[PDB]
């Protein structure tokens, strides 16, 4: 009866709410951007946070008034094959690999590899972040570690063309670095239907220019993504 | 198309010959 | 010593190979060959749920088959109504990373997880007029996958670590533990006896447990890879697991054996949700070829393939009276199929 | 008038000449545009509000093939409107309304296009909204609209000349109101300023900000020029075709003598550029589709199927 | 049950040869993506080599490349690794692991402290 | 030692899985048929149901 009326009318009411309350909420959920942070021990995904903050860890960062998020799952086992997929919806993925060291480098790219190929994350950049140079500089100029011993394809490599040194350094530190870089490049560009692309980048220690280079990266994905979709090259 | 007058005969055939636009 | 441990298990091995051979007769399909096909089961999409922002990663119903509850990403859980398709609460959460949504039998309270190793309980029917958190489960070293509640102050929850465990409410502490797995656990479900829980995990194995006792009564094996889903019977004497695998089985406890297998070779992406039926002879699956499939339990041949989502499903429901099925996705919307 | 030098007349070789080409350019119309409309409504993946605004530009071109060019064939070979009384009040109307979508459509676009380059945070969803369905029908209705003086104002006189009384489809001297009879001494100027100046100014200008926004990582600065110079490919082609057409209105209305004794040859020779005028004119209804063959991967795919 | 035996295995000087081998029963050989896991005294887990279904791509870590190799056989249902110009180095327990998913490209884990499917190993001394 | 522990609670437990009472897999097929037949009119999916008894449409 008149009952069943003022009831009808008060969960009408509550759903009239319910819903400005949502569309507030969404106003707000699309403007921010989240990343997701997946390295080694070794390597300093902690400083860089740091330097760029200055269970799952969160932290906060904004430039020119567009929101980042950056999350980072550091309290679980070694299986990472099923919580990975929690990530499918992300813009960005922020790989951290250090250089100095020879022995990991073949776990790294395995990983590598292993995220360029899964069928949940094929539409998803990622950012690399090649850490450590100092440290590489500073052991290949000493010697008394060879990296035809590890890895016995450094002989039949060349600089590359394009290559732009710092002018103060020897010409090896470099070759090393970008033969590095050129096997991380080599299987990216194996695969990959023009959907996703990855940045390489030189980072060490002291670095304090690292949020702008992720703000130009999000830029130019964005503008990809929405050039696609236009069809409009 | 048109013209000024009926009497302008020979614009009225340019228009009886031409497009209709 | 563990050689001779090893070796002996080897016997044991043995005898139970030679126990599951000599109890082995005639197929279930030679005598399930009298039966008449059903036919094709086609129904059509009644109502559509929108409003979620981000995919929807779990869902459950009520007792009274008229409210469910969703969880999303997005960090809302929104208790819906399924008739007049309006809402009723959203209520806001503290970590966004959601895998399980639970509902109360008595319908008073509601509770989820995730990556955030906690598990936490609200009040529904609160006398302030506003859903504020009850308790925080804490203690578990894993993510959270899958937790029920058994009657009002008991809660058996599944995680990654290894191990399941059953808490109780009042005191927030462990009464039992339970491990005899090597994977991670995925999925659970309860018996209709309210005795008896199944867990998969990422071994390949399945195992059921008891609640009092704590040890594990049996264990099944014949699947591939990871298991993704479980359900149970209405009976209690059986049930159905899904693996990326891309195959369905049936097993037994009765017998200790196994019974059907579900598959095509036109299928290569697996299994993501289980969901039997009132009567046990309809089944229902969900795979990754963002659509769904309905299977004949007793038979084998698929009969009525549902379709219309634009990504992965990740939630089947039947409801008591078995009048509607709610079907979530990726594309953050809900149906309705009757 | 004055006696006229000599005859008004066409020589048979230009029948021949537009007949040939007539036939080609109509033959890729609606095949070429017909298959844009095929791939849009077979699979929905396809279905955007994006891409719908693309839909309308090809609905509408469409009627403008069926409709301008196969009447125009016949009056160059019989030279005669024996079709009827009544349907000489509806070519003016329905032709001058699909021409309306197209400009218009055109001009939806070239505003869209910017939104997404500028915009930052905005993830394009694969659907159509509410917002972009209003447009089409602003588009649309609105074009039907601004035709009414032609469906209103043509007529059928009997006039005689030259020893031959026939019947003609033209804009009766004399009207009744007032609005018409504005119309007809500015129709000519109106018809420049919002069908081939509007489209052209705005467009260009918008593409301008966006590829500044783009111009201002080796592949992709190949792409932000390759696009570049896609966007202004397109403007240019439509720059060109419309460009003799529009002009042969004025020509007539700016230089011609009443009392010239030679009118009869300057005259014939408005006639060479409107009959050729229109097949280019019909060019741009053509071109759309090519140029998402050359640029979209998606649509070269289905394209082969 | 998934099992996987790993066989060969013994004492011997550098420069002799070995042939080892693993025998996979409970799953279907020809739809899966096989590697070769090897552990040392304070190290843990390394990848050596991987192979695909039918036999076409061919990888190998940088510490061995010419020295072994790798190869399958459907029918009989075992996995092969030459073993050639043998090093003291190269003393380890040699596991013959298996990816995960089914009819893909991509696998993890496989070098991991407590994997689902993985043999007990077969001890090599140089 | 631990390793031992565990390896003596995995061979027990397989021990006590091997001797397992377990009857015929006929009767078992038997009281699914049983159980299939007797709950098969209660099933609103299973057959076609009145549109006005359906709350749902």
């Amino acid at each position: 009866t008149e009952d069943q009326r003022n009831e009808e009318k008060a969960q009408r009411e509550a759903n009239k709410k319910i819903e400005k309350q949502l569309q507030k909420d969404k106003q707000v959920y699309r403007a921010t951007h989240r990343l997701l942070l997946l390295g080694a021990d070794n390597s300093g995904k902690s400083t860089i946070v740091k330097q760029m903050r200055i269970g799952i860890f969160e932290t906060k960062f904004q430039v020119d008034k567009v929101n980042f998020h950056m999350f980072d799952v550091g309290g679980q086992r070694d299986e990472r094959r099923k919580w990975i997929q929690c990530f499918n919806d992300v813009t960005a993925i922020i790989f951290v690999v250090d250089s100095s060291d020879y022995n990991r480098l073949q776990e790294a790219l395995n990983l590598f590899k292993s995220i360029w190929n899964n069928r949940w994350l094929r539409t998803i950049s990622v950012i690399l972040f090649l850490n450590k140079q100092d440290l590489l500089a500073e052991k290949v100029l000493a010697g008394k570690s060879k990296i035809e011993d590890y890895f016995p394809e450094f002989a039949r490599y060349t600089t590359p063309e394009d290559a732009t040194p710092e002018p103060g350094e020897d010409p090896r530190v470099t070759r090393a670095k970008y033969f590095i870089r050129d096997e991380f490049l080599r299987i990216s560009t194996a695969s990959g239907d023009g959907r996703h692309y990855c940045y390489p980048h030189f980072t060490c220690a002291v670095d304090t220019e690292n949020a702008r280079r992720i703000f130009n990266d999000c830029k130019d994905i964005i503008l990809q993504m929405n050039l696609r979709e236009y069809n409009l090259v | 198309c048109s013209c000024s007058s009926l009497m302008d005969k020979e614009c009225v055939y340019f228009c009886h010959l031409d497009i209709i636009w | 010593e563990l050689d001779q441990l090893r070796q002996e298990a080897e016997q044991l091995k043995n005898q139970i190979r030679d126990a599951r051979k000599a109890c082995a007769d005639a197929t279930l399909s030679q005598i399930t060959n009298n039966i008449d096909p059903v036919g094709r089961i086609q129904m059509r999409t009644r109502r559509t749920l929108r409003g979620h922002l981000a995919k929807i990663y779990a869902m459950h119903w009520g007792t009274d088959s008229r409210l469910l509850v969703s969880a999303s990403q997005d960090g809302k859980l929104i208790i819906w109504d399924s008739y007049t398709t309006n809402k009723v609460h959203a209520i806001p959460l503290r970590s966004s990373w959601v895998m399980t949504c639970a509902y109360a039998p008595s319908g008073n309270y509601v509770a989820c997880g995730g990556l955030d190793n906690i598990c936490s309980i609200y009040n529904l029917k609160t006398r302030e007029g506003n859903v504020r958190v009850s308790r925080e489960l804490a203690g578990h070293t894993g993510y959270l996958s899958c937790c029920r509640f058994l009657d009002d102050n008991q809660i058996v929850t599944s995680s990654g670590d290894t191990t399941c465990a059953l808490w109780d409410i009042e005191t927030g502490q462990q009464t039992t533990t339970f491990t005899g797995h090597t994977g991670d656990v995925m999925s659970l479900s309860l018996a209709p006896d309210t005795r008896l829980f199944v867990s998969g995990a990422c071994d390949a194995s399945a195992k059921l447990w008891d609640v009092r006792e704590g040890m594990c009564r049996q264990t099944f094996t014949g699947h591939e890879s990871d298991i993704n889903a479980i359900c149970f019977f209405p009976n209690g004497n059986a049930f159905a697991t899904g693996s990326d695998d891309a195959t369905c089985r049936l097993f037994d406890l009765r017998a200790d054996q196994e019974l059907m297998t579900y598959s095509h070779d036109n299928i290569i992406c697996g299994i993501t949700s289980v969901s039997f039926s009132k009567s046990g002879r309809l089944l229902l699956a969900g795979y990754d070829d963002f659509n769904c499939n309905v299977w004949d339990a007793l038979k084998a041949d698929r009969a009525g393939v549902l379709a219309g989502h634009d990504n992965r499903v990740s939630c089947l429901g039947v409801t008591d009276d078995g009048m509607a099925v709610a079907t979530g996705s990726w594309d953050s919307f809900l149906k309705i199929w009757n | 008038p004055p006696p006229c030098q000599g005859p008004i007349e066409i020589k048979e070789t230009f029948k021949y000449i537009n007949t040939v080409v007539s036939c080609l350019v109509f033959v890729l119309g609606i095949i070429g545009n017909s298959t844009l409309l095929r791939i849009i409504y077979k699979n929905k993946c396809m279905r955007n509000g994006p891409n719908i605004l693309i839909a309308s530009l090809a609905l509408g071109d469409l009627l403008h093939i069926v409709i301008d060019i196969p009447i125009n064939v016949y009056k160059l070979l019989a030279e005669d409107w024996p079709f009827g009384a009544e349907m000489c009040k509806l070519v003016p109307f329905i032709q001058k309304a699909s021409v309306g979508i197209t400009v218009l459509s055109l001009c939806a676009l070239s505003i869209d296009r910017y939104r997404a380059v500028a915009s930052w945070s905005r993830i394009k969803g694969i659907g159509v909204p509410k917002w972009t369905a209003v447009e089409i029908v602003l588009i649309w209705v609105v074009s039907v609209v601004l035709a009414v003086p032609e469906a209103i104002g043509f007529d059928i006189i009997t006039m005689d000349y030259k020893g031959s009384y026939l019947r003609i489809c033209l804009l009766h001297p004399v009207q009744k109101t007032a609005f018409m009879q504005f119309y007809k001494t500015a129709k000519d100027w109106w018809l420049f300023s919002f069908y081939f100046c509007l489209p052209l100014a705005i467009t260009a200008f918008f593409y301008t900000l966006m590829t500044c926004e783009m111009l201002r990582l080796n592949d992709h600065l190949k792409q932000r020029r390759e696009v570049a110079k896609t966007v202004f490919c397109l403007v240019l082609v439509f720059a060109l075709c419309w460009l003799p057409l529009h002009l042969s209105r004025i020509l007539k209305l700016t230089l011609y003598n009443q009392n010239d004794p030679n009118r009869c040859e300057l005259l014939s020779f408005l006639l060479v550029l409107d009959y050729i005028g229109i097949n280019m004119a019909s060019l741009n209804s053509c071109i759309n589709p090519i140029a998402l063959y050359l640029v979209s991967k998606r649509f070269k795919n289905c394209f082969k199927s | 049950q998934v099992q996987l035996q790993e066989s060969g295995g013994g004492l011997v000087q550098p420069g002799g040869s070995l042939r080892l081998s693993c025998a996979a029963s409970g799953f279907t050989f020809s739809n899966y993506k096989m590697n070769w896991v090897r552990q040392a005294p304070g190290k843990g887990l390394e990848w050596v080599s991987d192979i695909s279904q039918s036999g076409a791509s061919i990888s190998y870590t940088g510490s061995v490349k010419g020295r072994f190799t790798i190869s399958r056989d459907n029918a009989k249902n075992t996995l092969y690794l030459q073993m050639n110009s043998l090093k003291p180095e190269d003393t380890a327990v040699y596991y013959c692991a298996r990816c995960p998913a089914p009819f893909t490209r991509d696998c993890f884990d496989v070098t991991s402290t407590t994997y689902a499917y993985r043999g007990q190993g077969t001890q090599v001394t140089v | 030692t631990a390793s031992i522990a565990q390896a003596r609670k995995l061979v027990e437990q397989l021990k006590m899985e091997a001797n397992i009472d377990r009857i015929k897999v006929s009767k078992a097929a038997a009281d699914l048929m049983a159980y299939c037949e007797a709950h098969a009119k209660e099933d609103p999916l299973l057959t076609p149901v009145p549109a006005s008894e359906n709350p749902f449409r």
